[PDB]
């Protein structure tokens, strides 16, 4: 689920469920 | 950064939480 490749919206749509009410932030440049 | 850590390889829950508020 978490443990594969996860690029683009696929890793901005696995953050969206792991942090849950706690929101996230995405930052590819950094 | 969390693309070269979980895109260009693979990520992990331990990594993923780390970018949450």
């Amino acid at each position: 689920f978490v443990n594969q490749h996860l690029c683009g919206s696929h890793l901005v749509e696995a953050l969206y469920l792991v942090c849950g009410e706690r929101g996230f932030f995405y930052t590819p440049k950094a | 950064g969390i693309v070269e850590q979980c895109c260009t390889s693979i990520c992990s829950l331990y990594q993923l939480e780390n970018y949450c508020n």
